[PDB]
């Protein structure tokens, strides 16, 4: 029933050390909560500050100020559209040069 | 020279003082239960001065007010940036909050879960408060519905 989300990074997926990046989860219309997952069991963020990016879809945006090389690696999206969660988006790999 | 109206008043005083004393021990128990789980569920780690501020206000059901606070500091200390606490804490915190569902998959979005476990928790101390209440209510009315009647009978014999 409901489409799997999409994940992207801004400006890109390759970001120098200390710089900023912004993950952009999107799925359809009528999403209540977006969750950005890094290791989905322990570390993740939930937002209700959902924006609309098209007649067809909506998007939430999460941002880290000073990116550590710790912050490199995988990330995925999920959205909760009551009463159920979406399947899990495809992996985004953030790359950070030493 | 009859003991009628007196007993009726001694039992009336027996029940009311009974209920009143029960309700106060019930409420102070409920509070210790909440207090106790607030630490069992590792919420001490989300906000450290959580117990004293629920303590220093009585009315255990006033733990629900802290839900938006708990949501805020969960995302702060176990966010996707890496978090403040260890991964093993965060895993556990997330299961206890009912957001991340033991076997891995998501549970419910952190905004529904937090109030849900808190309300479950006060409803859990309600049951434990209404039990200690009922209990010391009967236990204090007996001992004073006894102490009275022992003193009314000695009033009658003379």
């Amino acid at each position: 029933d409901l489409p799997r989300p999409s994940i992207s990074a801004e400006p890109g997926t390759v970001i120098p050390l200390g710089s900023h990046v912004t993950f952009v989860c999107r799925g359809p219309v009528g999403v209540q909560t977006f969750r950005l997952e890094r290791e989905s069991r322990s570390t993740y963020n939930d937002t209700e500050d959902v924006s609309q990016a098209s007649p067809s879809e909506s998007e939430a945006r999460f941002r880290i100020d000073s990116v550590s090389e710790g912050n490199a690696g995988p990330y995925r999206c999920i959205y909760y559209k009551p009463p159920k969660w979406s399947e899990q988006s495809d992996y985004l790999e953030l790359l950070v040069k030493e | 020279v009859w003991k009628a109206a007196a007993i009726k008043a001694a039992t009336e005083y027996a029940l009311t003082e009974g209920a009143a004393k029960g309700l106060a021990a019930g409420n102070a128990h409920g509070m210790n239960i909440v207090i106790y789980h607030l630490k069992e569920l590792l919420i001490d780690k989300l906000v450290p001065n959580i117990c004293k501020t629920v303590s220093s206000t009585g009315d255990y059901t006033r733990v629900i007010n802290f839900s938006k606070l708990i949501i805020q500091k969960r995302g702060a200390m176990c966010g996707a940036d890496g978090g403040t606490l260890s991964k093993d804490m965060c895993t556990q915190i997330n299961i206890n909050l009912g957001t991340v569902l033991r076997n891995g998959k998501a549970n419910l979005p952190d905004k529904e879960a937090v109030p849900k476990v808190l309300n479950r928790l006060v409803s859990q101390a309600d049951k434990a408060a209404n039990e200690v209440a009922k209990d010391t209510s009967q236990s204090v009315a007996v001992k004073i519905t006894e102490q009275q009647t022992a003193a009314i009978n000695a009033t009658y014999t003379s």
